[PDB]
RNA sequence: AGUGAUUCUGCGACGCUUGCCAACGCCAGAUCACUCUGGUUCAAUGUCGGGGCGCUAAAUCACUUGCAUACGACUUGG
RNA sequence: AAGCGUUGGAUUGUUCACCCACUAAUAGGGAACGUGAGCUGGGUUUAGACCGUCGUGAGACAGGUUAGUUUUACCCUACUG
RNA sequence: UUUCUAGCGAAACCACAGCCAAGGGAACGGGCUUGGCAAAAAUAGCGGGGAAAGAAGACCCUGUUGAGCUUGACUCUAGUUU
RNA sequence: ACUGGAACCGGUACGGACUCAGGGAAUCCGACUGUCUAAUUAAAACAGAGGUGACAGAUGGUCCUUGCGGACGUUGACUGUC
RNA sequence: GCCUCUAGUCGAUAGAAUAAUGUAGGUAAGGGAAGUCGGCAAACUAGAUCCGUAACUUCGGGAAAAGGAUUGGCUCCAGUG
RNA sequence: GCCGUUGCGACAAGGUCGUAACGAGUAGGAAGGUCGUGGCGGUUGCGUUGAAGGCUGAGCGUAGGCUCGGCUGGAGCUUCCGUCAGUGCAGAUCGUAAUGGUAGUAGCAAAUAUUCAAGUUCGAUCCUUGAAGACUGAAGUGG
RNA sequence: ACGUUUCCGACCCGUCUUGAAACACGGAUUGCGGAGUGCUUGUCUACUGCGAGUCAAAGGGUGUUAAAACCUUGCGGCGAA
RNA sequence: UAAAUAUCGACUCGAUUGCGAUAGCGAACAAGUACCGUGAGGGAAAGUUGCAAAGGACUUUGAAGAGAGAGUUCAAGAGAACGUGAAAUCGCUGGAGUGGAACCGGAGACAGUUGAU
């Protein structure tokens, strides 16, 4: 018999199924269509997630109730130190897909880049790429990366260079890096390849992949909640007080013919730690290194002359200071704080105002986030609060 | 009373040791036991002590419905294993006999390896268990015969 | 030196051979009538011994980390 | 052309029915009249009890009414991780 | 509590066993026919199926099988009246 | 020993925990207290006080016992049972 | 009811961790029965002093009807043999 | 071609042989059984130089079953002729005894709660001593 | 040959049933036990002895490898109308 | 008012085409016992070392059970729950197979077994 009223199925059957993410990496399923009219630029960036502000911004946007008008937003803050390019890579297409190619590495590969070959590092010999090292100062070895280099610009359709984060400048407890392969944009193979051959062991900003007022995706691993019920999977309408044997579940799983469970119905699992990839997520500010003269007070605006950082007072909850240059992006982003985003361009053509929109930030929330922060600063809270017990034992 | 499963291949350079009856889970002493093929003795004893002191697992490789998994167990290609420290302490008894037994024939102790080692079901102990609704029924203890048998390695 | 859908080609150089006539001229060849020999058929791999250049690593447990976690697992550090 | 929707309520155990309101619309159906080791137990459908009619009586009544125990998964498969 | 560990340790159930579509068949197959397919060993949940388990259907019918009760059924009888 | 009163004091509050009916307007049933299907029905079911009727003056009435004999009855109509 | 003294016990297999489902407790913005056969369950009320208390009634009740005010500590005053 | 049944026939035999045709089978009926089991009256033999019983290779028979070999075992067993029977099991939710998968699984969760040091011991969460922390709370976990 | 591998065939037995592999019932596994019998009375059939007869009963006599065997009937049963 | 007649309930005897420890009486044995029910009453299971205890002295590890040697013995693999010791079920060693059943009949091959005056 026919279910007597209507009602939209519970969930979305296509981001199936909820399990936990293969990889803690967010994989890059898809690079931007390549315009070889454009300049030559990377398509992706590495950042973490250090936490969530608001801001205030003058709105132009017209026909809008908020046209000319101050409003409030949230936006998280993703730090983005530079990138080093350890490595270049091409693919040649073939039957069944793209192939790797080859792959050319750096003469000079960091500590850190070479951590992530290692899961005991420190209790390890280090040997990695200590023989390949030698092969640039050798006429033989010269002779093979020449021929490698003659491969990828002859046969290869898209060109990826390996990128690497640096941990060490963070001065956090994780020294192993991040790799990842991100493809080059704009300009002929053999420029592409040119390109990432002048940049191997380079240093790459994030303002030179990103611009201003740009809409990027996300691509990461979710927040995880582990083990959990159908109302809280799969948000199902819990079933009456009266009920036996328990009511966070789901009540009829399957008739009786076809006489199996179908993968359509909802049972517990796994909740979060999903690879997901968000899309047009815009870009408010992006804000150079804090050590740095220029972002000394790169959370502040023009309009707010209070010189501070991005840094919340007391730092950021959970995850530290940003002393790097970072990405305010709007509203949320996926994962819990520190962990690690990839950012990557936009596959559409934005056709929308709110793609092209200005964003003219007046004003950038820096008060505490643990408890409820009355001040945007320490020169401000000790100004408000005058003198303590503790100066004047100092003095 | 029970007739060893196997013969030494040169009764010569070799020592026995047997228990009947013993009060310990017939299926724990056995994969247990199984786990100390063809380790050296004082291998076999380190073993049997880092199972106690929870530095190594068991596997249980055939009775293994419902154990649950943990990290140590990688180390014997497989996914279940446990702590079984009972039959830790009666293998340790067992193995000092055959040490015992091994001085007692003049042969060197530092050179012995387990060449063959078994564990067989034993009658079982009957007592009770009370159910609902005025029922009785069996709740039977299954205990084990232990064999043993090192022989000098060169 | 060229070939990218990774092996295969062209050019050499060097080795080992390879054709016909005198001419079955001359020697050798036979296992008795066939029963698995091409009258030792060919390939694939494993292991054990001698040599020729040639190299001198990692996981894992246990601690630790918390972005993860029912247990395994995951993310860190020495 | 079934991709996607086809609701909130008063009365009734009700499926139906009827009305109130909103709505893009308030379409019709199947899956052992889908779905009780998923629930509930209002009805039906034991034993207690009351009324009407019927029967000499015990008792009868898809006539009405009130109260009336809802057991077991640790196995295989399927499904979820 | 479940979960993991040390110790201890049952029971129900069990022809043999356990992936499906259609067909035909005792008219709703795990086995049969034609197809879809098909890769160890396992942990925690689950309640679609096993027309799952509990019980030689308490519903209905049959039996020249009963029993409780009733009476204007047949045949008797304690008691009582004469 | 309990009762009444006055000033002052604080703090989110004073029966500071604890202990202990939510209230009202009606309909149906049973008057009420009470009793009952131990292990699915606590009720409108039973009882109940009150009302009516029947039989019985003892050589009697109602019952039990195979019989002998016995109970109401240490009773006598304002009694006894139905 | 809660705490304590004399007296008596720590006997209920233990350890780690705190997933889902569960059993038992504690809360929840705005709305307030729209849930459901049905306000099932839960919440609400409550002690004491003063005041006030309807229909109906067998005049005995209804009645704690309904519904209001006060309540702590400290320093004092008065009354009651 | 072989096996057997039926009919016919030859042969001095309860037997052998020849010959032609034939060969489905539930319920059921007959026949044969040097198929098997346990007794009795007789007969033929074997056995501590290893009987019965038990495990299992070389064979035989269409089959029921049988013979021999090897190992275990330690005291009985057996041919054939008559005759007798408590004479053959896969089932009966069969009787009785034992044993599996489930399975090292469900589970050992009400009654607030234990900790430190020491003693004894091969061995102590659980026994004993001391210190601490809690509970019953006099209509008690008391007498 | 109850080992392995190939090609063909191959649904789980017993039972009631028109029809069972059945989503019909019994059957988890193994050992041992387990069901047309005794007797009285008929009838037919086969074999044996005698034959218008046959069998003889209870009983008696004898018998000591004496519950046996052997001997024994004016009369009794069946048959001869 | 004896005899011929009935009857193994009691006492004492002799036999058997009967059963051979799930059979035969319920009871081959501390059997109308253990145990159960308030009671009337109900009611089992349970035979076997060896000719002879000669029932394993002594050494050794362990707290002990127990084990390794040793000894007794025709024999202890007859060691006390002891004659024999089946099937189901189970563990080990070696070989071989192993894609959502497994088993099975027919026909080869392989491994293997066996015979050849």
């Amino acid at each position: 018999s026919h279910r007597k009223f209507s009602a939209p199925r519970h969930g979305h059957m296509g981001f199936t199924p909820k399990k936990r993410s293969r990889t803690y990496r967010g994989r890059i399923k898809a690079f931007p269509k390549d315009d070889k009219s454009k300049p030559i630029h990377l398509t992706a960036f590495l950042g973490y997630k250090a936490g969530m502000t608001h801001i205030v911004r003058d709105v132009d946007k017209p026909g809008s109730k908020v046209n000319k008008k101050e409003v409030v937003e949230a936006v998280t803050i993703v730090e983005t130190p530079p990138m080093v390019i350890a490595g270049v890579t091409g693919y040649v297409d073939t039957p069944q897909g793209p192939r790797a190619l080859t792959t050319i590495w750096a003469e000079h590969l960091s500590e850190e880049a070479r951590r992530r070959f290692y899961s005991n590092w420190a209790k390890s010999k280090k040997k990695a790429f200590t023989k390949y090292a030698k092969k640039w100062q050798d006429e033989d070895g010269k002779k093979l990366i020449e021929a490698d280099f003659a491969k990828l610009k002859k046969y290869c359709s898209s060109i990826r260079v390996i990128a690497h984060t640096q941990m060490k400048i963070l001065r956090r407890r994780q020294k192993k890096a991040h790799l990842v392969e991100i493809q080059v944009n704009g300009g002929t193979i053999e420029q592409k390849v040119d390109w990432a051959r002048e940049h191997l062991e380079k240093q790459v900003q994030v303002d030179t992949v990103f611009a201003q007022d740009e809409m990027i995706d996300t691509i990461g691993v979710t927040r995880g909640h582990g083990f959990k019920g159908v109302t809280s999977r799969w948000h199902t309408k819990k079933l009456p007080r009266k009920t036996h044997k328990g009511l966070r579940k789901v009540a009829c799983i399957g008739a009786w013919h076809p006489s199996r469970v179908a993968f359509t119905v909802a049972r517990a699992g796994q909740k979060g730690f999903h690879h997901r990839t968000i899309i047009n997520n815009k870009i408010y500010r992006i804000g150079k290194s804090a050590l740095t003269e220029e972002g000394k007070n790169n959370g502040s605006t023009e309009f707010d002359l209070t010189q501070k950082t991005i840094t919340p007072m007391g730092g950021f909850p959970r995850y530290g200071i940003v002393n790097q240059d970072y990405i305010m992006l709007r509203g949320a982003v996926l994962g819990p704080k520190k962990r690690l985003i990839t950012l990557r361009k936009s596959l559409i053509t934005q056709t929308k105002r709110v793609a092209h929109e200005k964003i003219n930030l007046k004003w950038i929330d820096t008060s505490s986030k643990t408890g409820h922060g009355r001040f945007q600063t320490t020169a401000e809270k000790r100004a408000f609060m005058g003198k303590l017990k503790r100066d004047f034992l100092a003095e | 009373k029970v007739h060893y499963s196997r013969a030494p291949e040169n009764s010569t350079k070799s020592c026995k040791a047997r228990g009947s009856d013993l009060r310990v889970h017939f299926k724990n002493t056995h994969e247990a036991a199984m786990a100390l093929r063809g380790m050296p003795l004082r291998r076999a004893q380190a073993f049997l002590n880092h199972v106690k002191e929870h530095k190594e697992i068991v596997p249980f490789r055939r009775f293994h419905g419902g154990i649950g998994r943990a990290a140590q167990t990688k180390q014997w290609n497989t996914t279940q294993g446990r702590w079984p420290v009972k039959s830790a302490d009666f293998l340790l008894d067992l193995l000092k006999n055959a040490e015992s037994n091994a001085e007692y024939k003049g042969l060197d102790v530092d050179h012995l390896v387990i060449e063959h080692i078994n564990v067989q079901r034993a009658a079982k102990l009957r007592r009770r268990t009370y159910r609902a609704h005025g029922r009785i029924n069996p709740y039977m203890s299954s205990p084990c015969h232990i064999e043993v048998i090192l022989a000098e390695k060169e």
